[PDB]
């Protein structure tokens, strides 16, 4: 009843899955050898949605582990919950995409991609009956990106009825985590916006930022930023696994939150995160939540909404609590920022609530944003992707690999296309 | 899996690589006999019970530096066929590398790497150590590499070459030398790491108080280098940038395949305590002209990609903040065509350090390797002096003597002058 | 319901409110942590269970003396976030205040502000602790005031301002900051309550046998007066008076904002018992110029309004009858447009004694709020003050280069003129 | 949290700052290794200030040492604490000034100056808020001289913002110690009244005549004379350095205290002042600190304050003691001594108290004078200037250098312009 398939792509993809899987499990009450040691029966009731049974008592993730490289994986394979995973369920190419679009959509990844739809396809039949298909990536490599995508048209393909979101890694402002990444990302968007049912647009500078600013991290790791990820993942699950008085699931949330099929990038939050020294002080209550919620510090995307507009918002909220208080809290910031939101879409704020509440709290919030404003991060590409290939940079690497300019052409075109659609409902009356 | 073929070609080459493998022993455990009481792989070949070897070659054209390693500490170590050896040297001489001598042994010099290659499931690519000036390290290397490319073509090739100095000179034929083994090698090589030997002493001076550095230092320092760059194949680490990576990130256009190489910190016994050293504090010190292993001022020119690979005690966040403070710094121009100029990697094993060594344990390490426009100055040097002794035809006849053909100076010369206005012309900032 | 939100602005502020959060956990039974084994609520919110939190903010340009109560007895009582600290001070300078170092923390300040608002359901206003003299409790305040009068506007604002005294000084540039402070303050503030330090020590000295008064005795007797204003809404009394309601007594004309606190009575355990204090007694004690905590002579001035709050074992009656004997009496001139001048309050919680402090354990105490014509003088001392240095432009090249304008100086001086002219005016009775 | 960046020029400037540094340790608890083995928490609390914190506990001097020869600069690294400083941060020369103002700004001194700089914006970099500089050094040699003076123009130059102090031994009026100290101190003082916020003026005379007559040293040594200045500096920072009841700092002192750009040299003081048998009969009060204070005998310039007026003191206190006392005792100075102080400069004294006393004492106390009578010291340079240059006496020493009349006649005008100045401040009423 309600089958997710989760894939993790490249090594961002892989460790941010891994932690994501963690956090599953364990509020599942499932331990890193697949057995159950929880305490309530509601944490089995809906065990099926993320994990297989199979024989003796043992749980499984219904995950597939996909790399071009064989390090990270096998990292994985090592690590604490490494053992949890199907060993079949891990496809790992040798030679690498080298940072390369081209390599991960048409060389390397499509010498592998057929052995990952296997599988792939296998998973969906077991199931009996599909919801869709979670991809976790970065836009800015060359598996994530390239092979990533080629995945989605594949899968697409074959199940065109079931939902397709990804958890994508965007590209920062500041640092250039590569050289060509612009390339990839834009390439990969093109796919994306034809593609894909929901995109939750994640940036590592704002998570720097989140962890930095507001959890009072000094020294943040890699892992911190891959938690907060996890988190943001697990809730907007929250309400397909567990009972709920007011009960979304992954489908009701895209057609809330998706007013027009091109505009599915998402600018997602969590509520509450705060500091050690800082948590007794402050009483963790919906108001409070609501507070954070609703700011630019708190957005996992490095764009302000104060910028733009706020399309569509929907948050969902996890614990024991009034809905009453939770419609007023909503209410109430629709009323006071009325010019943040759109004019043309009524009470754009919707709700979830789920009376199970995450580990060690009595409640949290997740939220997902649809804003104009990441039309900025876009044009930021489209201007850093315009400046190299004006010059034709870095070209030939991709060129070497069968690609053309006309495909770059067009997925630049693609991209401010969307841009301008943007605008035109940022500016409409 | 992810193996790593290395070649060490003439004295520098075969010198330079008793330094690496000496490194990689140490690092991995492995003691002087192949022995130790599964990283290594990458770089060690397994052999029937508890005895590992190097996935390398070593020629010289001459025996004297290979017997040096046949009977020395390390003799266990290699396997006697990876050890090769004619009888007379190239003597400064490229023709005599490339044609006349070399002809000789590349057959068997590609036997044995193929040999090496079939026994490896997941070959990442090769590494190149030689020289521009000598006879071997110019002739023979350009051979190589056409071989190479016929043989496997499609696997990532890079070269470590000791470019000449602008005063400190060996041989009066070096220009000679450097100018044609670029010319056969360019459309051959995918990218070379250069080095400077001038720059590496005064580093020793300034920064390690070493009054009378030795070539076994410099070499010392270059293992470091190396390490760094195949830490993230031979280790495990939270962001991973591999030898086909860089290539991707640091070439630009084809012919522009000439990234500097610095090292990051470099201190003696007595300065690691006065000093702290964070993520920022040695970037800095990185994309400083004085710590620079080639004689060169990148004030003076622009950068086109850096690639920054951290090591040890390294978090992502402080190389991130280190980062954007130094897109600030207005000394530090990048060109206008580029606004990505970093590649970024993070490994967690920190530099491991040969016991009696002259640098310093640090918890922190970086290697850049930067792509500069600052390069162009040391081709026109270099041309400046092909053109003072061709004007004069001064030992010509020897290279005729040695087969080549006086046209084929003049080509290498006009290619090279075509190379010198690509960087120019790359140089300039882009239009409306 | 009624919630008082309080601001601490500079070092005499902050010490100032460790005295007074201090004495107002002993008077709640709050202990040092938060905890305690519903009238605190004005001054305290509640946090999770069994932890109250101070409604408070505490500003310093520098983190020295804030350091101080992150450190202290007090660390756990107020929480992180209500305690801001920038990194350089406004070193005496009242432009660095309001201007270059305070547009800096001004925003965050408000931020925080906001957040507090936000969880009273009936904020009755504000309590703001500064001095004139430093550069901060000058120029940061009035910036501060300014944006709370756009923000919030008709909610209440007060002022405890440390005024400098006649013969003793901190600083030089002391009358530079007092005046412009005022003047930019003026419009903004509803009432402000001088108190001067040299005033103080001598009641110290003289009626609590102190040879040697600290700065912490002082800050201890503001405390006193702070908590008597605040008792009203922070316990239940037979006739009460709430914070609106005394800028509607104490402030008969917008610009003549300026009443004097005086507290009675104030003695020690050796000289507390060899008296009986009686309403009339203290009242008259308050009413005498040795009692009060500024250096100016009422005897030389008029009285325009008093409030007397009196707090413990008190009878209405009483209270009255002491009221109309000081009518009566000769010392006492009031102004001819007020024929009814005191405001009484009464509360029936004495004032509980600080542990180690200096003031004998009373049945009875009374806080007078007093405005008078006398303030004249302290306001023409300034003014002379100001003139004799503005004349030789002494210190003003600071003020300049922090980006204060010449003109505005003059500006501040005709604006404390008129104010001069004001109270004159005001002084003179009515003609037929 | 307000970094101090020092800097010692010559022989006199490292042999003055060596034993500063060795006083700040034993403040501090630092050991001769750079290792903290004190007790006190308030001992680190703000050790940033003037030591940065290195690798595994160990602390170094936030110092340059510079010098035009190296033989002071050995003694130093062979002195006692020699080996807490960053090798690195000592810059010297080769050649040696010879006493020459000319060698020292403009031959050698500009061969060295760029090494220097390097090191100094190192320095200023690594601290989150440099407060500003600390310069030791003598006006009456060459390096000192004519390198620190070049030093100040360029460290203004980068940064005009933080504030520069200098601590400068000045030569006495009754014996010469260099043929050409006039020349030198001319030079220094005109680049030294536009490119310094303050300048503490320190004369051997008044020192060698504090240790003989109160201290009762009948042979004191330079060590011992350097000691009082180390104290000075110690007391001038104190305020910033540890917690107070009111904290004093550099800025704030400058603004106390300079009425007038130019106007902002000081006769520093220094209290209590106490033999090994005298300290016993007679008690370390508030007052009797101040009276030793208010004296001509008690001044480290050779300058009677009876022969002109206080324009501002600041007095900053140590210890454990009565605010209300020390006020009454300030009042009371300027009460009785009413001609001494001008006249258009009420409440001419600024207060600060450090509740942090010295080490080995109860209470002590710290004085800044700006007195219009350190205009004699000035005049008697002028004179013995003119005495010199009038017959052009040593002048091919200094023009041989490339140095012209032109520049010694316009420095020896707006000497004698600033003289004018500080008489007619002196004058006026
Ligand atoms: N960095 C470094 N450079 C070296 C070393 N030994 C030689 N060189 C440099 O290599 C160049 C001379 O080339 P060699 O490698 O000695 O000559 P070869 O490759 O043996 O060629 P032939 O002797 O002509 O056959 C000069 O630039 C030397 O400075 C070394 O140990 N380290
Ligand atoms: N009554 C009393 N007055 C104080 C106290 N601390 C300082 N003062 C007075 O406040 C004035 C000095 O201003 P401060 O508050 O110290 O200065 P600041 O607000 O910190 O401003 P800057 O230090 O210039 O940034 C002087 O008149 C002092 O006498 C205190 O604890 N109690
Ligand atoms: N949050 C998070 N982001 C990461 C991590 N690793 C890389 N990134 C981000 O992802 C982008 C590149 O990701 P990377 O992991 O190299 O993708 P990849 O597809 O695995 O790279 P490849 O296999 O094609 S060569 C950069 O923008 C970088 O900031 C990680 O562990 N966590
Ligand atoms: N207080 C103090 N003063 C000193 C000391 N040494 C020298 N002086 C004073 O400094 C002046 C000369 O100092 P000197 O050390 O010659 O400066 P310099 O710049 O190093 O001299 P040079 O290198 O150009 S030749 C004289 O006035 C002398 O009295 C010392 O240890 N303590
Ligand atoms: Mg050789
Ligand atoms: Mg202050």
């Amino acid at each position: 009843m309600r089958e997710i398939v989760h894939i993790q792509a490249g090594q961002c993809g892989n460790q941010i899955g891994a932690k994501f899987w963690e956090v599953i499990s364990d509020e599942h009450g499932i331990d890193p050898t697949g057995s159950y040691h929880g305490d309530s029966d509601l944490q089995l009731e809906r065990i099926n949605v993320y994990y297989n049974e199979a024989a003796g008592n043992k749980y499984v993730p219904r995950a597939i582990l996909v790399d071009l490289e064989p390090g990270t994986m096998d990292s994985v394979r090592s690590g604490p919950f490494g053992q949890i995973f199907r060993p079949d369920n891990f496809v790992f190419g040798q030679s690498g995409a080298g940072n390369n679009w081209a390599k991960g959509h048409y060389t390397e990844g499509a010498e592998l991609v057929d052995s990952v739809l296997d599988v792939v396809r296998k998973e969906s039949e077991s199931c009996d009956c599909l919801q869709g298909f979670q991809l976790t990536h970065s836009l800015g490599g060359g598996t994530g990106s390239g092979m990533g995508t080629l995945l989605i048209s594949k899968i697409r393909e074959e199940y065109p009825d079931r939902i397709m979101n990804t958890f994508s890694v965007v590209p920062s402002p500041k640092v250039s985590d590569t050289v060509v990444e612009p390339y990839n990302a834009t390439l990969s968007v093109h796919q994306l916006v034809e593609n894909t049912d929901e995109t939750y647009c994640i940036d590592n500078e704002a998570l720097y930022d989140i962890c930095f600013r507001t959890l009072k991290l000094t020294t943040p790791t890699y892992g911190d930023l891959n938690h907060l990820v996890s988190a943001t993942m697990s809730g907007v699950t929250t309400c397909l696994r567990f009972p709920g008085q007011l009960n979304a699931d992954l489908r009701k949330l895209a057609v809330n939150m998706v007013p027009f099929p091109r505009l599915h990038f998402f600018m997602p939050g969590f509520a509450p995160l705060t500091s050690r020294g800082s948590q007794q002080y402050r009483a963790l209550t919906v108001p409070e939540l609501t507070q954070q919620m609703f700011d630019a510090k708190n957005m996992m995307a490095a764009c302000d909404p104060r910028h733009g507009r706020y399309l569509t918002v929907a948050a969902v909220f996890r614990g024991r609590m009034s809905m009453k208080e939770v419609d007023e809290q909503m209410l109430n910031v629709q009323n006071k920022n009325s010019s943040y939101f759109v004019e043309w879409i009524p009470n754009n704020v919707k709700t979830a609530v789920c009376d199970i509440p995450p580990r060690g709290l009595k409640m949290s919030a997740t939220f997902i944003g649809n804003s104009t404003a990441i039309q900025e991060l876009f044009k930021r590409i489209s201007e850093q992707f315009t400046a190299m290939f004006r010059r034709k940079a870095f070209l030939h690497w991709y060129t070497g690999e069968g690609m053309d300019e006309m495909e770059f052409t067009e997925a630049e075109s693609n991209m401010n296309d969307l841009v301008s659609e943007y605008q035109q409902y940022q500016d409409a009356t | 899996m992810r193996e790593c073929i290395s070649i060490h070609v003439g004295q520098a080459g075969v010198q330079i690589g008793n330094a690496c493998w000496e490194l990689y022993c140490l690092e991995h455990g492995i003691q002087p006999d192949g022995q130790m009481p599964d990283s290594f792989n990458t770089f060690f070949s397994e052999t029937g019970a508890g005895k590992h070897v190097p996935r390398a070659v070593f020629v010289d054209l001459e025996p004297t530096v290979i017997d040096e390693v046949r009977t020395g500490t390390y003799r266990q170590l290699f396997h006697p066929e990876q050890l090769i050896t004619g009888k007379e040297d190239a003597a400064n001489n490229y023709a005599r590398g490339h044609y006349t001598i070399g002809k000789e042994i590349i057959d068997l010099v590609l036997d044995r790497i193929r040999k090496l290659a079939d026994q490896c499931t997941g070959l990442q690519g090769f590494l190149v150590f030689h020289s521009f000036g000598g006879g071997t390290g110019s002739g023979f290397t350009s051979l190589l590499m056409e071989r190479l490319s016929v043989d496997y073509g499609k696997k990532s090739k890079l070269e470590f070459s000791i470019y000449p100095a602008p005063q400190v000179s060996t041989a009066v034929v070096e220009p000679y030398n450097s100018i044609l083994t670029t010319h056969t090698t360019l459309e051959h090589s995918d990218c070379a790491f250069m080095v400077d030997n001038e720059a590496i002493y005064d580093i020793c001076r300034r920064n390690l108080d070493i009054e009378r550095p030795t070539y076994t230092n410099l070499n010392r320092l270059i293992s470091q280098i190396v390490s760094s760059i195949t830490a993230s194949l031979r280790f495990d680490g939270a962001l991973n940038v591999d030898l086909t990576e860089f290539q991707t990130n640091l070439v630009p256009y084809p012919r522009i395949h000439f990234p500097l190489a610095t090292y990051a910190p470099v201190i003696s016994a007595e300065k690691a305590y006065h000093e702290q050293l964070s993520v920022a504090e040695i970037t800095n010190a990185c994309f400083e002209p004085a710590n620079q292993m080639v004689k060169c001022d990148p004030r003076h020119g622009k950068y086109m990609a850096c690639c920054l690979l951290y090591r040890g005690d390294v978090v992502p966040k402080d190389v991130n903040a280190a980062i954007a403070t130094i897109k600030t710094k207005r000394s530090i121009q990048f060109v206008d065509w580029c606004p990505t100029g970093f590649k970024v990697g993070i490994n967690y094993q920190p530099p491991t350090v040969v016991p009696g060594g002259d640098l310093a344990k640090v918890q922190r390490a970086v290697c850049m390797l930067s792509n500069t426009t600052a390069i162009a100055e040391a081709w026109a040097r270099l041309d400046h002096k092909f053109d003072l002794m061709y004007a004069k035809r001064a030992f010509v006849h020897w290279y005729v003597g040695e087969g080549m053909e006086e046209g084929e100076f003049s080509e290498a010369r006009e290619d090279m002058a075509a190379l010198e206005k690509d960087y120019e012309e790359v140089g300039v900032d882009s239009v409306e």
